[PDB]
């Protein structure tokens, strides 16, 4: 899993190296950084029903013919997947800011995901629609605070990039 | 390999849940207490060599027979094959405190290493013992209580992190038995 | 260099990946340690001379079989070449202070050292005597803050445990 | 590789020189601007998929030929190799402004790509047009004053971090013409 | 690898015998329906993406818990490894098809799968389920009865290749069983 | 380019082998077949520009969504792209057509295309929606052969599984 | 076993490809060739017993030194593992025929054929003689058809080759 | 490599333009005379030991300085490796006769060939003569005029294919000269 | 590997004894008989393509199923790889004749091969035939009492190296049932 | 070219070894052993003409066929070009007793063989005639002493094996 | 172990060869240098005891620094080891001169060596010191032969070298 | 690699001529001169560590730049290569004394040095003062008019031996100048 200790870890590992002063170094970063993604993690924990709802809501806004005989959410099972997929990523958004890193949306959704939505003909500008609505909807400190936004916003870039 | 904080993500991801404000009051603590695991990381890493020499010198001293023909330390070849060995469970330990997890120990060192020793004849009683005075040795460095080597700290308490060694020094013993 | 930007930077690119939040969080702790190990880096580069000079003259003391001839130390110059040895070690420590890393020390003053001091039969445990009479020598906090000496001695115990 | 630091001690080094008060003041500034270099290097990262798409599209729209027969960009497989030369250029150039040094980008990108693309047909000058386009979108984001995205910091003056990428991007037209 | 024709061939050296006119009739009627054989494996060829997306939606959609945590379609990277080996299995039944004989498909597919999905934990139950679904798609396209598409053959009867292409898919469920 | 041709020397080539009957054989296939893919080749050149055109409008008849602000099809510029890029398509199939192989469309339409659509946001049901559109729209015999016709097919289903 | 369907099959498999145009083409190839080759089988298995003889027996004219001591042929044991050796080539030249490509001589008749016959000193210029006493005698369309004569010609001259 | 249909497309692709009625007459043709380039390759391929037997001994017996002290051919070693390259090549010229196109031969076989030859002394000179003695014997086994040995053919011209199979041998001499 | 000599020292390192004039009395008469011993290797060296061929022929004309269908030595690329056998084997057993020791033939040859032969379906029992056939050759022309040919030595007794070839033809059967 | 020298100085160049005394031990055979092999050479080197006439004569002795139409002697250039070969092969022998080692006859003559005389139709019976016919010959005491004629016989068996 | 025959042996299995005259040649120079080794070896076995205590006696009076505290013999069980020590050396210098090579040294005395010395703070210039005080105490022919003297200082000398 | 008698041989090849009596005188002095030869190699190999330290250092106490900032000894990684490299040479050449020919020292080591040392910036000229000094001394060595050691032989003229030692120095000079 990608974090900053596992980063350091194993390139100490690939050395044949104890830990040493940058290492301790780069773990330092985890406790500055930690508050601002924290608050991120605990505000996506509190309220993803009501996010995962706006952002489907917005794909489905934004491409309805997606709705359409032979397309991806032509009948209401088929839509319903959508909103849990949308769940989905929010929850590994929340897994991200939690590890301090990319690890989470790494393994656990991008790896394979180009395939799957090949195979299964799901467009993936409906996806980046639900997350960049979430990207841009975001209000601070409404929401978060500034640094909890810069933090939940890294990695919701992280996601579209990975799709695009 | 996981830290403390991909840990708490599988057992959540296990549940197909979101860390919340309810789950996250170890992994918070884990921060407050972060300066404190990296001078406990620091007191191994700084005295990591004479504590290696220093455990298989005293595997050797309390068993005089690994020294002796068909002895498993006998010739330079094997003793320094053992002395990297001390060296290398030592680094393995040294990554399971710095990440607050075994995981890395537990995949990339002990996963095989009994298999292996039965299969070259390592003595793994004796290899249980060079262990246990590496443990003894980080407890004392972890806690400053090392009678032949002071460092230096903010006054406190690291008994939670010297137990937390303890048990991935315990995790090689339970792998090679 | 080893430093916690190399190390991040280096594993990025093994992946193929444009950095993220693990590697600007890991970055951050050098804003955060900084302080401590420029503080160390200033005073060695303030007083390098006398501090060389009670490190050599420690060697000496301990081991005077080195002044016998055929001995390492046998005559003057070889005397005064120690003592530049010494002076280059502590300014690879001051190096290794400002990259925030072990990357000087490894690169300029380890590597090959053991061949070297085999093959010119300069023994190990000198060079470990000057190094460990410094680190026993610093006085906190006579010389410098307590977190600059944990710097200043993570690095000379770093190189007592490459010789060792 | 160096980063901003190891290139004054690489300077020093060649004096045989301690780095004293004197010296640091550049590295202390370097220190204290570090979360404006970390924001700089988020808002390119952040829109990177977007700038290689813009950028050898614009190269593209502005020369035609290249998607003519006998074009460089000419075929799906030419393209995408092009696409791929402009995030390899980009990750490089993201990783020097996080650095704070050319090095990686001279040692690990630059370093023999003149002769790559000469022995590939691959037209430098086409090439130097979308690495233009990218430094213009990269300025226009640390200085936050993209036409199409806005992104979230304290206000402040990053000009001399937009100084620098500029700076990385002119090196790779200087390597390759 | 064997064709019908190398089948023979081995059958008749264990005996060592001349393949004759008595031995011939088979082999002469495999050349007569050859046309026959080619529009089986098109009609198969021509519709693999979709017969192995269906399949494995098809295994899922009466096993939800495949996509549940701890199942094994879980995450896009498991989703992705089954797709492929869907695919994989398809692509040695059709060569098993197009050569009259199970060896390429026993010899370079089945051979160590059992082994292997045991050691990943890919369940072998549902496996077996994905690979029915293929048979009946693959059944429709050769006899031109499926609901969602016809294609374009000289009017005839393709039983025989139907129930081999069936015999082909119903080894890979006895290899992993 | 993969051809029955290209296929049997590589073979040979790869196991340092003189042709052979197998080789002469499959070459043979050649003759026999070709008069089918010529007659859907030649067909295909006389009439590219009418195909092309029902494909493209085909597109953008099922997907008017691609005409809005952002969308790949926004402008007239973009749009007439589009059915360069059919036309493109229906040139690699007649080639494949007169080679007797898939090499054409492998080489110069399908390597990269997952990439340059994803990179360039291009959605690849519109592209499946030209070249089935042109499938189902082929009549036999108005238009061609039967055996012309499954030659002609067997391309454009071999372009849609590589988009699929 | 090298033949048409092993060659292209063995093809599409080191690519991870399904069968296409061009293997289908290839096979179609078989259809057209079968007749020949099949015709060529069927008379050599009806009469292989007299052309093994002859085959035999022109060896033994050509080489008389064979049946000297020492030699190959020198008592009538040998002799017989002689006739033995020339029918078992004439089965595998019927199992060439059959398969329609070498893959049965390559294998069970070439593959280690020299290591054999120069351990145990059995000269190759005897095998050529009986193999090419064969191909000569061949009289068309008495033994067979022009095109099935071709056939068997071609396995026999790829034995004298492989042999020379 | 391309063969003789896809040497069309090449030149096609290059003008953007489709293969109609007008291009295909010479590939109608080429089709309608494929039996005799089955046969022309059969000719050659059923004589191929010989014939570099032949040429290569002819090289020799016409410059018997070859086989000297310090000539190319002296040792069995050399002579292997001289007999091995004249098969490599009538390989690679057969290959180029079944395809109707010399790129399996330009781009495998005499892509830098001339500065291998170069590099380890091998005359060039001496491996024209072997190349042309093979032209000779390639020519006159298409047009089953070889003196020692007659096959069997349907009687017609074979004038184009023993004219392309000696541009084939030509190309080798063109490009080690 | 070791030879007679380091063994001796294996054995003294045991006791962590030094080698003296007690122990040294087999060495000595090695190194007084090594002329009979350099004689010997060169008798089996000097015959051993005969003897290969001879001993797989023996053990084929005894068992002639060997060389029916279904056969282990059927087809030319099977007895070719049972003739290598026997080379290998022979190899390996003139090695241990010449040091005195069997543990080249042991670590090198033997280790696995019953395994092996086990997975590859070689009758162990038919390789005993060939490997017996071999040790009468050997000890033959080791002793000087072949009937087919005579070689040249100075007049003396071979009995113990004859006795001790066969120990390590011995060894193989031992390693393979 | 394999010796005792070039086999003991390769295997430490392998190991990156200087010189040590099995290296020297293994060299002193070389001075022991040479007195007999250079006895065997210049014997060889004084009197090959008369050695080669016997040696050809006794090929085509045993082997009249050889001189028959299309044969390997089928005409009196082909027979001289025998007698030279044979000339060459005693002449790689005179080496590998000067050198005390197979590395001449190894490189010189062994090397390529099979492919030379299994493509130009050379029997290797007839050359293992010559050679045998030689080592069958050799009169001790009579043409040298006894161990002269072990060295000289031991390449003439070695030759024979590598023919076999 | 290396020694003339396992160097000539591993050197035919690594080519695949027979024994041929090289090999046996080497082998000769074993039963030729043969008597002066097994000489020095025998003198040694003899003499160990008495050769070992004036070798440590050696080392302690050339450095007396290593009887203070902290240093390789501050108590009588650390200088009884270095004792050991020694005899093991003399113990794989009598095997090396019984084996005719440096394996015995190579293998249980030479190799990790370094690695052990440098862990555990044991100087090297000691056992070079207790090794050449032996080289240069030898006193031909009191103590053996000119030759064996030859041998014997050649292995100490392998030794020194190897720790130098 | 050629030894004093395959240079020999190599010779007569080149004119086709048998190595006889005449030819021998050097070869038959070359092995009656064998006991000095082997005593000259063991006088340098015994030697062979302070050699190459004091030949370096040497190099070093005449030209104190080398250790200078930018100089090519400094660092110990820099001079661990410069060592590494003066025991290489002194490898190679006491293979030349061994063998009594050059070529395993030009093939094996003088092969590309020039280059090398050109690309790495290896200054030639000093590294040509080292070699001169191990000269020096293996002259001295192989004499035994070493000032600082003896080693034991019965008294002869080596002269020659010297000689030919020195021209394989002088060689590694002639090849990187």
């Amino acid at each position: 899993m990608k974090s900053v200790i596992t980063t350091v870890v194993s390139a100490a590992d690939a050395a044949g190296r104890f830990p040493s002063n940058s290492d301790l170094e780069s773990i330092q970063g985890n406790i500055q950084r930690s508050a601002a993604r924290l608050e991120a993690a605990e505000k996506l924990a509190g309220n993803h029903e009501a996010v995962v709802k706006e952002a489907g809501d917005a794909c489905f806004a934004k491409y309805a013919y997606l709705k359409n005989p032979g397309e991806a959410g032509e009948n209401q099972e088929k839509i319903n997947k959508c909103y849990r997929d949308v769940d989905h990523y929010m929850r590994l958004v929340n897994y991200c800011l939690v590890v301090g890193g990319t690890g989470p949306l790494d393994e656990w959704g991008i790896a394979g995901a180009r395939e799957v939505y090949r195979t299964l003909n799901l467009p993936t500008s409906a996806y980046v629609a639900s997350i960049a609505y979430t990207r841009d909807r975001l209000c601070v400190p409404r929401d978060m605070s500034a640094q909890a936004g810069v933090e939940f916003s890294a990695y919701l870039d992280y996601l579209i990039n990975a799709l695009s | 390999m996981l830290d403390a904080f991909s840990r708490v993500v599988v057992n959540s991801d296990a549940k197909a849940a979101y860390v919340g404000g309810s789950d996250l009051q170890a992994l918070k603590s884990f921060i407050a207490d972060g300066n404190k695991r990296l001078d406990a990381v620091n007191s191994i890493v700084s005295n990591a060599s004479c504590m290696v020499s220093d455990a298989v010198s005293g595997m050797i001293c309390e068993n005089p027979g690994l020294i002796s023909p068909g002895g498993n330390c006998y010739t330079n070849r094997r003793m320094a094959a053992c002395l990297r060995d001390g060296e290398i469970i030592l680094r393995y330990v040294s990554y399971a405190l710095l990440a607050g997890d075994a995981s890395v120990l537990e995949d990339r060192c002990l996963n095989g290493l009994k298999e292996t020793y039965i299969a070259l004849g390592v003595p793994t009683n004796s290899s249980i013992r060079a262990v246990s005075i590496m443990k003894a040795q980080a407890v004392a460095f972890i806690t400053n209580t090392a009678t032949e080597r002071k460092m230096s700290f903010a006054a406190g308490d690291c008994t939670s992190l010297a137990s937390e060694v303890a048990s991935y020094f315990d995790r090689v013993g339970a792998a090679i038995s």
